[PDB]
RNA sequence: AAAAAAAAAAAAAAAAAACUAGAUACUAACACAUUUAAUUUUUUUUUGUU
RNA sequence: ACGAAUCUCUUUGCCUUUUGGCUUAGAUCAAGUGUAGUAUCUGUUCUUUUCAGUGUAACAACUGAA
């Protein structure tokens, strides 16, 4: 009669899963969030219209910026950098440089 | 004793309580380690 | 669920192009 | 239940998890048991990483490494870096627990270790070229030889590197190259640097020579960039013929 | 010398003896030109080999180099190299080398793909032996030839020793196979156990058939 | 301090010398080795405040493409590596678990290294003098190759 | 196409350097 | 345990050559039964066994132990 | 050690006697510090012998020795065999802090 | 399957450094519970009686 | 100029799952550490007068006075 408790199981497998585990889920929702759900794409791809349209990822893991040619660990990172002084610059540069052709 | 809140965890926090309200805490704690609902609230 | 059962419809749907393309093949032989 | 275990904090344990994979690998297939654990190449956390990167090694000695090999060759494809240092790591430890076959299956990792060792980030150069060290020592003597020249070409830019880890890794490198290559052949390389102006570029080559110098002394005497002139002394009976 | 039209034999100071081969891409070349075109005029050389000129005008300026394809080391200074036809009416055609402090010897090419396979298990047989002695010794006291260098009788790893100034090549060596006709039965039938291949009596017919018939 | 002009006239080469050569310790030594039959140049990536490797050519290198051989064994379909499961089917499958995730042959493993690929070697390598500078892009040159000989 | 040699040493080099005197085996 | 990854009669009686009866019979090295022209005549093309193609090299013993147990009283 | 930067080997000329190895850093070569594939018998010089200090391991020196130290092929290949005692002397940044923290 | 043509503007050889603090990835089979039976911290103005 | 057709464009207007329910928020549960070392974003300061020394491959940098 141990119904009387009020806790129960699932017939299926095994539960809790590895503590490795749930950090990979975490950081995936982590930069989930931050990027506002954007699909920032692969370097490699071959181009959806991007929020931005700069941001990308290498064949390795990483974050760039392919106007300024930095490498961000993070979109925390990133968000410094668009948010930077030198992103602001490299967008003027390519400004005049564009105005000076067509 | 420090529970120090870096300029990331605060930026996940208003991130996570856009997403799921103020009254649903301890999912936002799931978002966000090193602190508990009664830290994040 | 939505993951689950997307990823089963995709199952699904694969094992009907895999029937498919077997009557082809097995009409290019006449059977 | 072990993939699971090797998070322990005793080593002896970390160490009997890896060996119990070649026993079951024997027993059963390799292909089940490599899929287990390249999908945790993805976990953040180092020693499991490392871990797996040895069982990999020992899973390769035990059924063979051709049937392992292909499957790391795919697997080095994914974007994420932790994948790829842990394919390069896990092919440092199967290079040295097969120690001399290892020659059967170079020309393959060439163009694997070429990706590496051209690629952007610091630690890609610092894992190909400690699969170098193992695959240079043992495959000595054997007569691919060109295979060394392609894969020393891309090493020696290196020799610029700072970083404790890279450094030593890149030096034992050069050094496990040079007894394919020859210290010859090897040299060619070293002499012009080895003076130089630049005080820097002189202290790194120095460090190359140093290293040569010590396994071979009586072996570079034939190759030193010695004439007549270029020396006040030189020596007159290297010019004798009878 | 010459073994052959492409390749050459040779000896140094010091006491390795080589072969060096000139490559394909100057064989195709030099086949299909005739040699006035070399100094002056028009040969058609790939995008590759001039930059290598213009990148290295020290080291490419001929430009083409041999490709190394055999290096052993044997102490004596080499005086002559005879390149014989035959011995003894053998087929393989050998070349007799005799050195400076006294000697002869003689690289014989080994026609086979077969047989260079088994010579080749043979020499790492013999080659690590004293360390195979000492293996099991080691771990026969772990649980139930005393020192390293036993069969060896000096320190010396084998292709250290035949390496030196720079590493072998493709000659096997034959003088090392040949101290395993040397051996008690007993100690014979304890290296072979290593091949899954053949038999003792098989490994003693391999290696003295090269004197019989290929020299 | 002897003038470039004064210190090419020495060598066999002059072509080597540059202007920095001129404030070696003992230039007449250094530029009698570096003239030297086959010596080769340190690697020009110094004085380059870059870090040796840096960008922008490293933007765009492409992840890896497996030698065709070992492509035979059709390992790229079974792991599609390029570029799914919920935690709790995950935990399930520790339990479970499944057998047979590769369906790969074993024969064919091993052929592809010892019997089919016996000989197979890589298509262009390197050659002695070359030493890889930081802009160079190996996929051209090899391509290269395969294109003059077949047009 | 690569040339696989065998070596052997026919005669052995005669250049006697050292000696010593003793009584080795009986 | 196989992996991949790495009153039985053997004795036909009517001949591999011949498809007939034993007759002047024959052993290798192998346990290969043959007649005396059986043997012979095999070697005039090929090099090896017309079953195992392992090396007989021409050598063949009087296999009596053959008529034995092609006896019905064996030896 | 391969991985641990402070600590200082011997390097002088080996002796005839034998270095040994605790259960724990047992099966492991003294210079690269891997577990695979042994080779030669470690030789250590007479002043890393004497007394209490010959007995304990010549990597830790901290826990008394057992087993044979071997060098392993790879460390016999290029050499690295005979630059001389393969034996550490002081105990290192890595083994004192753990010490002084726990107590 | 397949069956040409003919009317005298452009081109480009493919941002640092320093300072100070903060942010995040990562590297070394790095070390993480055994540690203790021969051997040097054991230090005092010598002072243990058939 | 005008009746007037068609393509292009702005605006007004029209608008899509604008979250499947219910109860005691239905209940409850969550981050290892130490030694050595590198990589990568952002913020702040300088392209600004002459000569003398230190320094550098050459710069740079550092050190004095008008
Ligand atoms: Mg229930
Ligand atoms: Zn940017
Ligand atoms: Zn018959
Ligand atoms: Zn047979
Ligand atoms: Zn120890
Ligand atoms: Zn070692
Ligand atoms: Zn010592």
């Amino acid at each position: 009669m141990n119904y009387l408790e009020g806790v129960g199981s699932k017939k299926g497998g095994g539960g809790i899963a590895s503590e490795s585990q749930f950090n990979l889920q975490r950081r995936k929702e982590v930069e989930s969030l931050l990027s506002k759900g954007e699909n920032v794409p692969y370097t490699f791809q071959d181009e959806q219209v991007r929020s931005n349209p700069y941001i990308y990822k290498n064949h390795s893991g990483k974050l760039v910026c392919k106007l300024c040619n930095t490498m961000h660990m993070s979109w925390s990172s990133v968000e410094r950098h668009l948010g930077g002084k030198k992103h602001g610059l490299n967008v003027l540069r390519r400004g005049i440089s564009i105005e000076k052709s067509s | 004793k420090g529970g120090v809140w870096t300029n990331v965890e605060d930026q996940i926090l208003k991130a996570a309580v856009q997403k799921y309200g103020t009254h649903q805490w301890s999912k936002v704690a799931s978002l966000l380690q090193k602190k508990t609902a009664r830290q994040s609230e | 669920k939505a993951t689950r059962k997307i990823r089963e419809r995709m199952l699904e749907e694969s094992k009907r192009i895999a029937e498919l393309q077997k009557r082809r093949e097995l009409k290019q032989a006449g059977i | 239940e072990l993939l699971e275990l090797l998070k322990s904090t005793n080593k002896e344990i970390r160490r009997s998890a890896n060996a119990t994979f070649g026993f079951i690998a024997e027993a059963i297939g390799p292909h089940d048991v490599l899929v287990a654990l390249l999908n945790n190449l993805k976990v953040q956390e180092r020693q499991l990483r490392v871990c797996t990167a040895v069982a990999i090694g020992i899973v390769a000695k035990v059924c063979g490494p051709y049937n392992v090999l292909p499957v790391i060759m795919n697997e080095y494809t994914t974007p994420e870096t932790n994948v790829q240092n842990g394919v390069l790591k896990a092919m440092s430890f199967m290079f040295e627990y097969i120690g001399n076959m290892s020659k059967d299956y170079i020309y393959f990792i060439t163009p694997l270790l070429e990706d590496a060792l051209t690629d952007r980030d610091l630690v890609h150069r610092q894992t190909a070229s400690n699969v170098i060290t193992h695959l240079a020592l043992n495959c000595s003597g054997t007569g691919h030889e060109d295979a060394f020249i392609h894969l020393m070409n891309l090493l020696i830019p290196n020799i610029f590197e700072t970083s404790p880890h890279a450094i030593m890794r890149i030096l034992e490198g050069l050094e496990a190259l040079s007894q394919a290559l020859g210290p010859g052949l090897f040299m060619n390389y070293i002499w012009a640097g080895l003076f130089h102006p630049a005080k820097n570029v002189r202290k790194a080559f120095w460090r190359v020579y140093n290293n040569m110098y010590v396994m071979y002394q009586d072996a570079m005497v034939p190759f030193y960039p010695v004439t007549p002139d270029n020396n006040e002394e030189y020596i007159e009976e290297l010019d004798l013929v009878l | 010398k010459f073994l052959d039209e492409a390749t050459v034999i040779g000896a140094d100071r010091y006491g390795n003896a080589w072969t060096l081969r000139s490559p394909p891409e100057c064989e195709k070349i030099m086949s299909n030109h005739d040699p006035s075109e070399l100094s002056n005029g028009a040969i058609k050389y790939p995008l590759d080999v001039i930059t290598l000129q213009q990148k290295l005008p020290n080291t490419y300026d001929c430009k083409f180099k041999f490709q190394l394809l055999n290096h052993f080391f044997v102490n004596d200074i080499i005086t002559d190299f005879h390149i014989l036809d035959s011995l003894s009416n053998s087929d393989r055609p050998g070349c007799i080398y005799m050195g400076l402090q006294g000697t002869v010897g003689c690289f014989i090419p080994l026609l086979s793909k077969g047989n260079v396979f088994m010579m080749g298990n043979i020499e790492n047989i013999m080659a690590e032996a004293d360390d195979t002695f000492y293996l099991d010794y080691e771990s026969r006291k772990k649980n139930n030839i005393i020192c390293e260098g036993s069969c060896s009788i000096l320190g010396r790893d084998h292709q250290e020793y035949r390496s030196y100034y720079a590493p072998v090549r493709k000659v096997i060596d034959g003088d090392l196979c040949e101290n395993f006709l040397r051996l008690s039965l007993n100690e014979q039938e304890f290296l072979a156990k290593n091949l899954k291949s053949v038999q003792v009596e098989d490994i003693i017919q391999t290696i003295n058939e090269v004197r019989t018939n290929y020299m | 301090k002897p003038s470039l002009s004064q210190l090419k006239s020495q060598v066999p080469y002059p072509q080597i010398i540059e202007w920095y050569d001129c404030d070696a310790r003992y230039p007449g030594l250094l530029a009698s080795i570096k003239c030297t039959k086959n010596v080769i140049p340190v690697p020009s990536h110094w004085q380059s405040k870059k870090e040796y490797l840096s960008g922008r050519s490293l933007l765009g290198k492409r992840p890896f493409e497996l030698p065709d051989i070992i492509k035979k064994t059709n390992i790229e379909q079974m792991r599609s590596t390029l570029p799914e499961k919920s935690l709790k089917e995950a935990s399930r499958a520790r339990v479970q678990p499944k057998m047979g995730a590769l369906d790969l042959d074993y024969k064919k493993l091993h052929d592809v290294f010892f019997k089919i690929g016996a000989n197979w070697k890589p298509d262009h390598l390197l050659c002695f003098g070359d030493v890889y500078y930081e802009n160079r892009n190996l996929f051209e040159e090899t391509n290269w190759k395969r294109m003059v000989d077949h047009k | 196409d690569e040339l696989y040699l065998y070596h052997l040493t026919l005669k052995k080099q005669t250049n006697f350097v050292h000696s010593c005197i003793g009584h080795f085996v009986d | 345990l196989n992996q991949e990854w790495n009153d039985l009669e053997k004795i036909p009686f009517k001949c591999t050559l011949c498809k007939e009866d034993y007759k002047s019979p024959v052993v290798t090295n192998c346990g290969h039964y043959f007649c005396g022209s059986c043997f012979a005549k095999d070697m005039k093309k090929g090099t090896k066994c017309f079953i195992c193609h392992k090396e007989t090299h021409g050598s063949a013993k009087v296999a009596s132990d053959l008529q034995k147990m092609l006896n019905k009283r064996k030896s | 050690s391969r991985h641990q930067f402070d600590l200082i080997m011997c390097l002088k000329q080996p002796g005839v006697q034998t270095g040994l190895l605790c259960e724990k850093c047992d099966g492991k070569c003294p210079i690269c510090d891997s577990y695979v594939r042994p080779k030669r018998k470690v030789r250590v010089c007479e002043n890393c012998s004497f007394g209490k200090q010959a007995k304990n391991c010549i990597i830790c020196n901290l826990n008394v020795g057992v087993n044979d130290a071997f060098y392993c092929w790879e460390c016999c290949r290029l050499g690295k065999d005979k630059d001389g005692c393969p034996r550490i002397l002081n105990l290192g940044s890595n083994r004192l802090d753990r010490h002084f923290e726990k107590k």
